[PDB]
């Protein structure tokens, strides 16, 4: 009977502890559901950070492309000048060779 | 993306009929014609003549950028449809050479590019034959450009073929070697060098009319082309 | 003992009820946590995809830098060639006037 009375008190203690565990788990339900929104926003911001970063890299590639283009413009110009000079040499060379023969003749 | 290519042609002809006008619209049409020329096209069997003669007329446009672009288009038709120029060779060569005296450097450049392709694409025998009277009778600097073309063509033929053409070729070069213009004399030397490289000593009896001094100069350039 | 044993059975049934209520709340926490896990999974994947994308961009950037450097060297080469040709022209020029 006393052991039966003590087990009754123990079972009441277990009940009071399960009331608390039940309620404390419910507290977590709301907390976890709201955590979903927080990580969603963390993802939202990350993707915005990702896109901005891509834009910054693409700008630097634009800058470099402008340099490449300028160098190609200058290369075409120099290759034209070099062809020009080579034609000067060829024309002058022939005139000197021709004049030297006439002098020897 | 169309099957009916004749309709495209008709609209192109229509635009390009606007000589000395509608420069931007006509540039578009010319570039369109250039694009077609690359395409694997049934246009040519039916429209080659019509397109070519309108394009050759367009070489005389008052707008430099139009003349220059028309020569670029001509260049592409030359390298993609050379066989079709059989009956229009004299005309096409003359127009291409004539563009070499344009006052606009861009037009002269486009003509040089066209002339280069013409020499690698047109039947070599026929080209040499067409060039011979031009070399003998055209004004500076058209004769100059003709000699330079002949040189490029000569490098494409066999010894047997060249030997057959040499009686037509030689008179212009002998006469050009006496031309008052230094550039014309030089071009003739260069052309004779290129003959020599093909037929060697066989060239000699063709040169009996040259003075010793002109023989010396030719032998010098022969020796320069052999070395460095 | 029978009435005490009966009370104990009822308290045990109250216990069984609360275990079940508590486990239902836990299962709710679990669902929400798995939904969080799916988002975390997306976020790691986005970062991973982004890092790979940045490497690809940076590799293109370096390629362009190396093109500019190559072009600068070719320019010096062309300038030297030009100067050589100009010396030839100059030497020939004064030989014509001779």
């Amino acid at each position: 009977t006393t052991a039966l009375q003590e087990a009754l008190k123990e079972k009441q203690q277990h009940i009071e502890q399960l009331l608390a565990e039940r309620d404390l788990e419910r507290a977590e339900v709301a907390k976890a559901t709201s955590h979903v929104g927080e990580i969603e926003q963390e993802l939202a911001l990350a993707r915005d950070g990702h896109d901005q970063h891509v834009l910054e890299l693409e700008a630097k590639m634009d800058q470099l492309r402008t340099m490449v283009e300028a160098a190609d413009r200058e290369k075409v110009e120099l290759l034209n000048q070099l062809e020009e000079e080579k034609r000067k040499v060829e024309d002058l060379q022939f005139r000197v060779e021709e004049e030297s023969i006439t002098k020897g003749d | 993306f169309s099957l009916d290519h004749s309709d495209l042609v008709a609209e192109l002809l229509k635009e390009l009929s606007n000589h000395n006008e509608r420069v931007e619209e006509r540039k578009i049409a010319l570039y369109e014609l250039m694009k077609l020329t690359q395409e694997e096209f049934s246009v040519w069997d039916e429209h080659f003549k019509t397109i070519l003669l309108l394009l050759l007329e367009t070489l005389g446009d008052k707008e430099p950028t139009i003349r220059a672009l028309a020569l670029k288009v001509l260049r592409e038709i030359l390298r993609h449809q050379p066989a079709r120029f059989k009956n229009y060779a004299e005309l096409t060569v003359m127009k291409t050479l004539e563009a070499h005296k344009d006052p606009h450097k861009e037009v002269v450049r486009s003509a040089e590019e066209a002339a280069s392709v013409l020499a690698t694409s047109i039947s070599p025998e026929q080209c040499i034959k067409v060039l011979c009277p031009i070399i003998q009778t055209a004004d500076y600097p058209i004769n100059l450009a003709a000699i330079k073309m002949q040189t490029k063509v000569i490098e494409r033929v066999s010894k047997e073929t060249l030997n057959l053409l040499l009686p037509e070729i030689m008179p212009g070069l002998i006469q050009g070697y006496d031309n008052s213009e230094s550039s014309v004399r030089k071009a003739c030397v260069f052309c004779l060098v290129a003959v020599h490289a093909v037929i060697g000593d066989e060239l000699k009896p063709h040169l009996s009319q040259l003075t010793g001094s002109k023989m010396k100069l030719l032998n010098l350039y022969i020796k320069r082309a052999q070395t460095g």
